[PDB]
């Protein structure tokens, strides 16, 4: 999925201290979506793995 | 970024001989490129009342951009634009403001001792803007001009070209 | 005032001449001025006028 993203974020920053907030909040929660996706989806998937394997033996 | 000049002219009265110290030309003497720090011919008259208007005729839409300069001093300001409370206004078809310049005492800095704000608005094909002042207008000369799409990358490392 | 037992939403505006040749017949010569002030909320406007587009 070729979805192209751009920075929203200032490297060198001078940034105010409110909409700051905002995006680090969104940032974090999507992190941890992301985290927590991506963690319980591999170990969903070694389950099938041994357990397929098991069943063609 | 491409550009457009803007055809601005102005009056016996009115000059861009102002030269800082801060901006590093040839020993010294220069300003921005593409900006004019107006002041007056004379010493100890005012600054003019003029109107400007610039036109589109492009096909595309635009970006404008000037500034405003604040003094650092009482004894600075009546020298360079008059004794006369100062105001500039600008007004398009979509866009409407005012600004005022003031003085006081301040801190010095590597260039001097004062401040200069810029701002910008977006112009559409077919319409025109107006600059209405008599001091502290920082006019542009040269205008630019976007067109398509980029990337834009922050960075610091060597760059690669293999 | 209001007696209501709900809130209420109240607007209002300011005029900006086009031209010197509007303001001084229209509202005077003196410079015009405006402030809003509610147990909550305070501001001020000024007119201002200037050469605009048609
Ligand atoms: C937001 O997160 C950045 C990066 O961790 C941090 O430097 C900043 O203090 C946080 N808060 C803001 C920007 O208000
Ligand atoms: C800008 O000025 C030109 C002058 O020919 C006029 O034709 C055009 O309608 C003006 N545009 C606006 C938006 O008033």
């Amino acid at each position: 999925t070729n979805t192209e993203f751009e920075s929203i974020e200032s490297e060198f920053s001078e940034i105010e201290h409110q909409i700051g907030n905002v995006i680090n909040w969104t940032k974090d929660s999507i992190t941890d979506i992301w985290t927590y996706q991506a963690e319980l989806l591999v170990a969903m998937e070694n389950q099938h793995t041994i357990d397929m394997a098991d069943s063609e033996m | 970024i491409n550009k457009i000049s803007t055809g601005f002219t102005y009056g016996s009265s009115i000059n861009s001989a102002g030269t800082t110290r801060a901006c590093m030309r040839n020993g010294g003497n220069s300003f921005y490129a593409e900006l004019k720090w107006l002041v007056s011919k004379s010493k100890g008259q005012n600054f003019p009342q003029t109107t400007n208007t610039y036109r589109n005729t492009d096909t595309a839409e635009h970006l404008i951009m000037w500034g405003i300069h604040h003094p650092s001093s009482t004894q600075e300001k009546n020298d360079l634009y008059g004794t006369q409370s100062l105001s500039i206004s600008v007004g398009s078809s979509t866009y409407r403001n005012n600004f005022v310049p003031v003085v006081g005492a301040r801190p010095q800095v590597n260039g001097q001792s004062g401040r200069i704000d810029f701002h910008w608005t977006l112009v559409q094909p077919g319409d025109n803007i107006t600059f209405s002042h008599n001091g502290g207008l920082i006019a542009p000369s040269r205008v630019s001009k976007l067109i398509g799409r980029g990337l834009g990358i922050q960075s610091d490392a060597p760059i690669d070209n293999n």
